[PDB]
RNA sequence: AGCAGCCGCGGUAAUACCUGCUCCAAUAGUGUCUAUGGUGGAUGCUGCAGUUAAAAUGUCCGUAGUCUGUGUAUGUCUUUGUGUGUGAUGUUUGUGGUUGUGUGUGGAUGUAGUGAGUGUGUGGCAGAGGACGAGGGGCACUGGAUAGUUGGGCGAGAGGUGAAAUGCGAAGACCCUGACUGGACGAGCGGAAGCGAAGGCUGUGCUCUUGGACUAAUGUUGCGAUGAAGGACGAAGGCUAGAGGAUCGAAAUCGAUUAGAUACCGUUUUAGUUCUAGCAGUAAACGAUGCCGACUGGACGGGACAGUGUGUGUUGUCCAUGAGAAAUCUUGAGUAUGCGGGUUCUGGGGAUAGUAUGCUCGCAAGAGUGAAACUUGAAGAGAUUGACGGAAGGACACCACA
């Protein structure tokens, strides 16, 4: 493989150290696969810049431009759900 | 004065495992619970909690220590046939 | 032989402080081989050992002869010629103290040895 | 130390050994490297310039030298002329015989920075003349 | 010099730290110098004219407590703390909570 | 003097020089038998079957009655677990660290316990590999950490 | 001018230089330069040192190896030295020569140790019982003080300093009052008290995890000690991304002080100080004090558990014996130069210098490992008596005050 470089191996020598490392760290998230939480099968992906959905089943939900959660989607998603039990 | 015959004041006031024989601390005793006269054997340092069956109650319980009898009830140590 | 130099330093402690008795904790078996071979010499006056199922016990009865006891580890392998050598390393003077041997005859001294044509493993020495 | 552990002990103590200075020098095979003359005890050597120098204090004084030329290698060299009077019988151009001073490599006394010592001047004792039991050159 | 080694922590690392209640260092909690005091809150040489001032027919004048820390420069500048000879260095000083009134 | 800790404590039971066979016995000899064969058979661990024994029977000493030590009572009828009780107590503790560590991972406490349980565990299997009670290839069943 | 291996001598009063006498040691010999054995227990197998003199590694885990658990001695024969140990022998004596006997490394074949796993369960580990702990991660709440915003009152200064200046105040400061917002912190109780491998850890209630001790007729049966190579953790400052911003504050800046202060003291104002995710890998990371095992006097305490007039694990102070160069040490810095319990690391006069160079790691800042040429007679530890202090006390005096 590569020992430094992982996924931003496409990109040769162009453009800098500083910057080939913000796509590496992007890409490895944007890419991936995630588990379904209705059929709880790993066929999740993006399609567009907040939009995932299930190959399996074909349920579509809204999340971050290339990550599925975002850190200040998980802060008040957690309030909603603490308000409703106490 | 010998180191090899001590008094036995000062056999009981040695640490269990520095006698010069051999020799622990537990033993085996008979207990009855209440006015139903049963009788079952138990260990004086036991870990479980004992029952009587007639009479049903509690009539031991551990501790970290020596095994708590119930209030109304009485031990007797057993002594073995010959 | 962890046991052999363990005995011979409480065995020190107490012939200087003046006791009369000694009650170790511990005995094997060759620990007491050296301990038979210092009441035939005349410099205890006796021992005992007990059996209970742990690693023993024993109570030495001491004189007031006894200058020092030692034990030397390694146990070196000297032939019958070198025995000379470690007899002028260890005592104080020509005339007493005594250097044992594990040879292929028991425990012997420096005298018996020279007198069986015998070599062995090194043990200790007193005098 | 057990009766089985010899290599243990024969790799140790090498390591241990090398931290004295004396037998560094000879196990590394350096001992001659930095040498002005190497394995030789006496040494010629033709005379430049004729100098004096300072003692160094709490001595007042004014050693005569000598700077030289050591027809084995060209390596230049600085050494002092002993006796009284006795610089005087040097002129340039000459060749003279050096020897160490006798104290490992390190100057002696109150003279700073000379390791070497005139013993002959065109194949004549020093002392001899000195004494008057030869003639000048 | 001392056996204590200048301060009062056995058998731990770290202690906490406080500031210095004259310039305001860091030290240790268990090395600072620590004293207590019961002042009246009133002044001694003022209770006569108080007591014809006084409306209540019985009155108690209050006091307060006090707990001070200072450093080690800060309390022998101020001359809390003075300089002793070698053996006099040993002698401790308590307060016996059992003591009758 | 103890393996991971600087602890140097001493307690711990004393048995008996030369017990006897008890006679306050109130069941028979065969019905005790069939009944340590039982409770090996729902897989009750040995050291707390020895524990009932004593508390509710009257059994201080288990080769008094069975003729021999319990685990190799329990061999000759047919019974012999496929790890040891020792080994498979050290393989559960360091599991349910793993699946800890999962959820809350800054828990730098539970990091270091988990190598020191765990290589208590290396040693122990390497014991019983000498001995041929497992396999020579024999692996721990392990939480995979993320 | 010269001498002097080293210590040292010579400035018109040289036992030390130059010259003359006299005497000393060895003697056909006696001095110098260079290399090397001893000297050197200053390389330490026998047989050193490591609190402060040079030196125990920041902390645990762990493979090879060593040690523990379950390779020997000796008779007979044989094969090899020119050297040497030790007798005899008047080359006129002698170094010698001649001449008797012993010895050096491996192997073969007997004898002795030597008999073998058993049984038991002493170290460790695993599990039980009731207690104890500012051990750790997460969640939910809470207490006041500093700063600020905004309603009401008052009417000239407030602040800070050795003393002041810059700077703030009639668009109402400071002080007293009703409401709010925000970050940080967790006082008093709080100690020669507890816990954690160490770094470290003090509001309350929940939850997931953790340790050592104690108590016992539970299981197993030696499964262990130390540990180059390898691995994880690791104060504060720093660096990379995001969030946040009360207080304090490097750098910068003015005002003082001063002979001059780029400083101590002060005003204006920042990076940083906090949280999340990581990198880095250092400290007077200190008790400047490897780990494990055996044995050893008193007195007064504390903390946990169990018992009943005591025990086990830990721990603070003070006295002997003993030790030490001393200061001092008391579960050790004790157990004899009367020197050997198992197993590691580090030091070998000072300075050059933790510097060059090579290599490994890091975004960097740097860390780890680590010389020589050249120089030099001391550098250092602990204690003694003096002299001094812009040191502290107690006495005194109209050449001190009242
Ligand atoms: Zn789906
Ligand atoms: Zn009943
Ligand atoms: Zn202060």
């Amino acid at each position: 493989g590569t020992k430094k470089v992982g996924i931003a191996g496409s990109f040769g020598a162009r453009y800098g150290s500083t910057l080939r490392k913000r796509m590496k760290a992007v890409l490895e998230t944007q890419r991936a696969k995630y588990i379904c939480e209705a059929c709880g099968k790993k066929t999740v992906k993006r399609e567009a810049v907040g939009i995932w959905k299930c190959r399996s089943c074909r349920r579509v939900f809204a999340g971050g431009s290339y990550a599925k959660t975002t850190p200040a989607g998980k802060i008040f998603i957690n309030m909603v759900k603490q308000y409703n039990t106490k | 004065s010998d180191l090899a015959f001590p008094t036995r004041e000062k056999v009981g006031s040695t640490y269990k495992k520095d006698r010069l024989y051999r020799e622990g601390n537990g033993f085996f005793m008979y207990v009855r619970c209440g006015g139903c006269r049963h009788t079952t054997c138990c260990y004086s340092h036991s870990q479980t909690n004992i029952s009587c069956p007639g009479c049903g109650d509690i009539i031991l319980t551990s501790s970290g220590g020596r095994a708590v009898v119930s209030p109304n009830c009485e031990f007797k140590k057993i002594i073995r046939n010959i | 032989s962890a046991a052999l130099a363990n005995m011979c330093k409480a065995i020190n402690n107490a012939s200087r402080a003046g006791k009369r008795q000694l009650l170790l904790r511990f005995s094997t078996e060759e620990m007491r081989m050296f301990l038979l071979q210092m009441l035939r010499h005349g410099y205890i006056s006796g021992f005992s050992y007990i059996h209970d199922k742990r690693s023993g016990k024993s109570i030495i009865d001491l004189n007031g002869r006894l200058n020092r006891c030692g034990a030397i580890s390694p146990n070196y392998i000297v032939k019958r010629d070198g025995i000379e050598d470690f007899r002028t390393r260890l005592l104080p003077a020509r005339q007493f103290g005594h250097v044992l041997f594990n040879t292929s005859k028991g425990i012997l001294d420096h005298k018996e040895c020279l007198t069986e044509n015998v070599g062995g493993k090194i043990l200790g020495y007193f005098y | 130390p057990g009766l089985f552990s010899a290599n243990n002990l024969i790799k140790s103590r090498k390591a241990k050994r090398l931290a004295d200075t004396a037998y560094r020098k000879r196990a590394l095979g350096t001992k001659y490297k930095h040498s002005v003359l190497g394995r030789a005890p006496q040494a010629k050597a033709i005379v430049l310039e004729k100098i004096g120098v300072e003692a160094k204090q709490p001595n007042s004084a004014i050693r005569k030298a000598v700077r030289c030329q050591l027809i084995a290698t060209g390596k230049k060299i600085t050494a002092f002329v002993p006796y009284d009077g006795s610089v005087t019988y040097i002129e340039s151009n000459d060749e003279v015989t050096v020897e160490g001073f006798g104290k490992k490599g390190r100057s002696v006394g109150d003279i700073p920075g000379i390791r070497f010592k005139v013993c002959k001047v065109q194949n004549v004792s020093l002392h001899a003349i000195f004494t008057g039991k030869k003639e000048k050159p | 010099m001392r056996r204590n080694h200048g301060r009062g922590k056995k058998n731990r690392g770290s202690a906490g730290s406080i500031q210095c209640d004259k310039c305001g260092s860091v030290t240790p909690k268990d090395k600072a110098i620590k004293r207590f005091r019961i002042q009246s809150l009133i002044e001694q040489a003022s209770f006569d004219d108080l007591k014809q001032a006084t409306i209540y027919d019985v009155f108690e004048v209050p006091r307060m407590g006090y707990k001070s820390q200072f450093c080690v420069s800060c309390a022998c500048h101020a001359k809390i703390v003075r300089v002793r000879s070698s053996q006099a260095r040993k002698i401790r000083y308590g307060f016996n909570p059992n003591r009758v009134a | 003097a103890k393996m991971h800790s600087s602890g140097k404590g001493r307690s711990g039971s004393v048995k008996p020089y030369a017990t006897a066979f008890p006679t306050w016995l109130t069941k028979s000899v065969d019905e005790i038998k069939s009944d340590v064969i039982q409770m090996g058979n729902k897989g009750v661990p040995a050291p707390d079957i020895g524990t009932r024994l004593r508390d509710e029977y009257g059994i201080g000493k288990a080769s008094d009655v069975l003729g021999e030590s319990i685990t190799r009572f329990l061999q000759r009828n047919g019974v012999v677990p496929k790890i040891p009780h020792d080994l498979e107590s050290l393989v559960h503790r360091a599991n349910t660290l793993r699946s800890h560590l999962n959820i809350y991972r800054k828990d730098n406490s539970a990091k270091y316990r988990l190598i020191l349980v765990s290589s208590r565990m290396y040693r122990v299997a390497r014991y019983y590999k000498r001995k041929m009670r497992i396999p020579g290839n024999w692996k721990p069943k392990l939480v995979e950490l993320n």
